[PDB]
């Protein structure tokens, strides 16, 4: 009874432990994308101050 | 239990050994020997707890623990919450003679 | 093996952690779903880069300007006037529903402030006909899942073992006057005990064997052969320490 | 509970009956020691030594023959369900005869209906009918020191009559339903059946010899059959049977009912007769065989049979016994039907279809206890004497023998493998497979009285089992009137598999004891296999105060015989129990070691999920933030990319319309959420306005309290097993 609870828990502990790391990376991945969309955006900005 | 987290934990072992004794009940199909023997490993898992000394952190509760092993020194410290003879003879069946009979009674009385 | 004290507190640490492993899962799978909102948002961003590409380009026609005579709304301008119209839909609704909920609260104030004139007791039987309501609901749910049950095993499509249910009970008043009606009800299920009938038949024959099982059990102990189960004495007194 | 057992064993052995029996057994010692013989030869064998019972049980009771009073003893195995008085060893009832018995009793039957005792003796058969029950104690008359019952002699005119008459067997017929029927074995090989309420002219009479149409000559030849072993010695009844279509006229439909009555012969051939007491005579008691007995035997199975057994099973189980103490398990089958094929020149056309014995296996008990003697005398002398069969009243696999010098205990381990194979499908093989499996009967040597071959055997007086109030127990009492008491166990147990523990462990994330909780017997049934004893020392009877004493060298080998089986079959298998024990309670405390160290790892690992969730909070705050300030850009340069249009369109001309019309409609909402406000305000301040005088606290009385609670228990556990069978059903049919 007291084994069953504790493998089970362990089984939890590292799934936890697993998805925790996988959302890290894809905040890197979100992280480097607002950066290509930033890059991308900040010419349209200078564009705008000339013409007005 | 709800005022004190520093004792509750050891509160709800006592309340819940106080949920484990093997009381009779009249709509129950039980043997007398059923109700003993299951007495037996109720007084066998009390003292256990006495021995491991998991109440000695509240004078009270181990008090409380010597009572319900039928502990005849402890329940006559007791002696000024028990206001006459016959009611400190019923405890004293209850926490050390469950199956006791009109033709053992006399000798406890 | 152990105490019964160590055995318990191998229970007990392993509950006050599994409740952890709960309250950190719940808040790791909940911040999946923000990442994944986050996630929409910035792919909203790189559509407007483009649409802003896009906008540039076609405002330097001299075609074009001679068109906007005719433009509808922007989706932009249009998506605000509709969160107006929805809006001032939404708060000349709630203006009534409140205002209604307000009156609905107040004749029952002034249907208390009557009731209250006449007397006591209507604050017991609202408990006890929801408890009967609820009661019957639990028997006509029960009716219906036995139902589809029957149903279910016409069909053939379940097949089912046994199962039991259960049956209730009632506490009587302390207060000194029923004993009658509480020995009454005695004594009716006193004379509802008193005796009952009797049979009589052959007993049954027994079962007769199979002639194929009677067969086989004969080519079986026909062919075996019956060495003697002796009483088993010691194969060896030559191992006395006299 | 379970100390209730131990009082019986001190206390009944030691009652104020079996103080008398052993008094008056001294007060007939005295008389005959002084004459010198003269010279005659009486030209006569000694009398047959007919192995007894005069003892029974009812109800609760146990019932002996006192031959010196001519009466019953009856002694009470019930005591004072509470009452804090001891059980009082000088208490009995005495049942004395109104006409004694005119012969010695070598045997006493109850009948079936439990009213009537049978008491049987050489040249006599007498029935005592029991007194009517009543009292607080449901007693004999009501309580009375002496009771007397009336005594009915049966066939006396002709045991009185002929004297070259003597009785061999003798039973009640088996019936519950009609009058008292008894039935004789006499040593004219003719069975007699006779009524309580004629008991002077017998209902039925059968003949075993094939004697017809050589008729009017005198008796002599009764000398020569017997050395043939041409005599009926023993009979017993099977259960209620349909007799086979073939012994009736094709003119029947009705599917006549009677007893199969088995009778054995002293040259160990079987017979069989159809006995019905509720059918007309027309073929019904036809004999029937001799039985063939399967596998043929060169030895031809003995020729000093001696007492037969049909135990109540299908097939039938019939256990033949022989002086020479051995015991054959016949299982009955019905046999054959001949096809026509390739026969030729039989000569009657009226072959009945009669059954076939099948022995299973047989049994040779240790009568007296088997010493070492020398390679080289080929003239010691087994030590024969007529077995006594007796029925287990609780266990249907498991029968019981008495002798001369002692006690045997016979359980037929595979009785339950043969109702497996007979109850499963018509193509079930492996059952027939099961039933191979060497799982012989078990044998048990619980009484020796001649230890040694100096000895003088203390053979059995009375004999019975206790059904219920001792447990199942047994009760033996030898021709010294000495009380024996084993308790019983209450299955025949077969033996285990072979040591459930010769494993090696193979470490993948689950626990090798899963499999060990399926059961909750397992670990203590390994131990319980590991104990299983194969031989045991008898319990020996004490010796006596006139005894001869015996040679050093004979106490030497039975002490040495003893203490080896003690040493192989309890010590050895103790000290295992002892490292089996070791073994597993190690297993147990590393394993519990281990789920601490597991559980202290995942309590570090508590601190990491939380110092990790924390920080990817913060990360995705920050990750947020900026993505808003992007999109705060983008919707600036998209709002400068719509603001250089050089004219209204149709769409901004009148959306402009409607914006213009909006803040009127705005003016009104703006008045009634004010009204609704007010409202609110005025309605607030007119129920303030009542808040000082006390309501009463409706004070649900501790009983309807708990009424209620007992009501929403009752009902949210009704609703468990809806929510429950809705998934149940939803779980097997998955669409």
């Amino acid at each position: 009874e007291n084994g069953e609870k504790i493998t089970s828990l362990h089984r939890e502990v590292e799934k936890v432990k697993l998805d925790q790391k996988r959302l890290d990376q894809e905040l890197d991945f979100i992280l480097s994308q607002q950066k290509e969309l930033e890059d991308l955006l900040s010419p349209l900005e200078e564009l705008v101050k000339e013409q007005s | 239990a709800d005022a004190s987290p520093a004792s509750a934990g050891i509160c709800r072992i006592m309340g819940d050994l106080m949920r484990t004794m093997p009381i009779l009940s009249p709509g129950n199909t039980q043997t007398l020997t059923e109700l003993e023997l299951k007495w037996q490993h109720w007084h066998e898992e009390c003292e256990r707890y006495l021995q491991d000394s998991t109440f000695a952190t509240s004078p009270h509760l181990e008090s409380l623990l010597k009572i319900m092993l039928g502990d005849e020194a402890a329940l006559l410290e007791q002696k000024e919450l028990l206001s006459n003879w016959y009611h400190f003879l019923v405890t004293r069946l209850l926490y050390s003679n469950p199956t006791v009979k009109p033709i053992d009674l006399h000798y406890y009385a | 093996v152990g105490t019964s004290e160590e055995m318990k507190m191998l229970r007990t640490e392993s509950d006050d952690l599994h409740t952890f492993l709960l309250e950190i899962k719940e808040t790791t799978e909940s911040l999946h779903g923000d990442i994944s909102s986050l996630k929409t948002t910035l792919l909203e961003g790189f559509a407007g880069v483009e649409e802003a590409r896009e906008q540039n380009e076609r405002n330097r026609d001299s075609g074009y300007l001679h068109l906007l005579y005719k433009r509808p709304l922007d989706p932009k301008s249009e998506a605000q006037l509709q969160e107006i119209r929805r809006l001032h839909q939404y708060v000349k609704f709630a203006v009534q529903d409140v205002n209604d909920v307000l009156d609905l609260e107040w004749d029952q104030h002034l249907e208390q402030k009557k009731k209250q004139r006449h007397l006591l007791v209507p604050e017991r039987e609202t408990l006890f006909n929801t408890l009967a309501n609820n009661r019957e609901i639990i028997n006509q749910q029960r009716k219906r899942l036995n139902h589809l049950v029957d149903s279910l095993q016409q069909l053939r499509l379940y097949k089912q073992t046994s199962l039991w249910s259960l049956s209730s009970a009632v506490p009587s008043q302390s207060s000194i006057h029923s004993f009658d009606s509480d020995l009454e009800s005695l004594c009716n299920a006193l004379l509802k005990t008193t005796i009952e009938s009797h049979t009589k038949s052959l007993p049954k024959v027994p079962a007769k064997l199979s002639p194929m099982k009677q067969a086989q059990l004969r080519n079986f102990l026909a062919k075996r052969k019956t060495p003697p189960v002796r009483s088993t004495a010691p194969a060896s007194l030559s191992r006395s320490a006299f | 509970p379970v100390g209730d057992g131990e009082l019986w064993q001190t206390w009944l052995p030691n009652h104020v009956v079996f103080l008398r029996l052993r008094e008056g057994l001294k007060n007939q010692s005295p008389t005959e020691a002084e004459k010198p013989a003269s010279s005659s030869l009486p030209s006569s064998p000694p009398p047959q030594l007919l192995t007894r019972n005069v003892v029974f049980g009812l109800g609760g009771e146990l019932f002996l023959w006192d031959g010196e009073d001519s009466s019953f003893l009856v002694v009470r195995l019930r005591g004072p369900s509470g009452g804090g008085e001891e059980p009082a060893l000088s208490q009995y009832q005495r049942l004395l005869c109104i006409n004694p018995p005119l012969f010695e009793i070598y045997q006493v039957l109850l009948s079936p209906t439990q009213h009537h005792v049978a008491l049987i003796g050489i040249k006599g058969l007498m029935v005592l009918e029991l007194p009517k029950r009543w009292g607080k104690n449901s007693e004999f008359e009501g309580g009375k020191s002496t009771v007397n019952c009336s005594t009915t002699p049966v066939a006396e005119r002709f045991f009185t009559s002929s004297t070259s008459l003597t009785l061999k067997h003798a039973a009640w017929y088996p019936s519950e339903i009609l009058d008292p029927h008894v039935v004789l074995l006499t040593s004219d090989n003719v069975i007699r059946i006779y009524s309580l309420r004629e008991p002077q002219t017998p209902t039925n009479v059968i003949i075993l010899s094939e004697a017809e149409e050589e008729s009017l000559v005198l008796n002599k030849g009764r000398a020569y059959t017997a050395s043939l072993g041409e005599t009926a010695v023993a009979f017993d009844f099977g259960p209620l049977a349909a007799v086979p279509k073939t012994l009736f006229g094709q003119n029947g439909k009705d599917e006549v009912v009677a007893y199969p009555l088995y009778i054995l012969y002293e040259n160990g051939e079987t017979f069989l007769t159809y006995i019905s007491l509720l059918h007309s005579p027309g073929n019904i008691g036809k004999l029937l065989g001799p039985l063939p007995m399967h596998p043929a035997a060169e030895d031809n199975y003995g020729y000093d049979a001696c007492a037969v057994l049909c135990l109540p099973c299908v097939p039938n189980i019939l256990v033949i016994a022989t002086e020479s103490g051995m015991l054959y398990h016949c299982v009955v089958l019905e046999g054959e039907e001949e096809d026509d094929h390739t026969s030729e020149k039989s000569w009657d056309s009226r072959i009945d279809l009669i059954p076939s014995l099948y022995v299973f296996e047989c049994v040779e008990l240790e009568l007296a206890l088997k010493l070492a003697s020398g390679e080289d005398d080929p003239f010691d002398s087994d030590f024969s004497c007529p077995v006594k069969l007796h029925r287990d009243p609780k266990c249907p696999s498991r029968y019981h023998c008495t002798h001369e010098a002692g006690v045997h205990s016979v359980g037929l381990t595979w009785i339950h493998k043969l109702h497996k194979f007979l109850g499963s499908d018509e193509e079930d093989k492996d059952s027939l497979q099961e039933l191979s499996t060497e799982q012989k009967c078990f044998v048990e040597h619980i009484l020796c009285t001649k230890p040694l071959p100096c000895r003088q055997p203390a053979p059995i007086r009375g004999f019975w089992i206790v059904p219920d109030i001792l447990g199942p127990t047994m009760i033996c009492i030898t021709s010294t009137y000495e009380c024996l008491i084993w308790p019983l166990l209450s299955t025949v147990h077969p033996a285990s598999p072979p040591l459930l523990c010769t494993r090696e462990d193979v470490e993948v994330a689950e626990s090798p004891l899963r499999v060990l909780a399926e059961t909750p017997d397992s670990f203590e049934k390994h131990i319980r296999s590991i104990l299983q004893r194969s031989v045991a020392n008898p319990a020996f009877l004490k010796a006596s105060e006139k005894d001869i004493a015996p040679p050093p060298e004979e106490c030497l080998q039975l002490l040495s015989r003893a203490t080896q089986v003690f040493r192989e079959q309890y010590i050895l298998k103790q000290d295992l129990a002892k490292e089996e024990i070791q073994r597993r309670v190690k297993l147990l405390c590393d394993q519990k070691k281990k789920q601490l160290e597991d559980l202290s790892y995942c309590r570090e690992e508590r601190k990491s999920l939380r110092e990790m969730a924390e920080r990817l909070a913060d990360k995705y705050e920050e990750a947020k933030e900026k993505q808003e300030d992007i999109m705060n850009r983008m919707k600036k340069l998209l709002h400068s990319f719509h603001s250089e249009l050089p004219v209204l369109s149709d769409s901004e001309r009148d959306m402009k319309k409607e914006l213009q019309l909006i803040p009127d409609q705005l003016r009104h909402l703006g008045n009634a959420i004010k009204q609704v406000t007010m409202k609110k305000d005025y309605q607030q301040q007119k129920m303030e306005k009542v808040l000082s005088l006390p309501k009463p606290t409706i004070i649900l009385s501790a009983y309807q309290r708990k009424c209620i609670q007992s009501i929403l228990k009752e009902e949210g556990e009704h609703i468990r097993e809806m929510v429950k069978q809705i998934n149940d059903i939803r779980n097997h049919v998955n669409f």
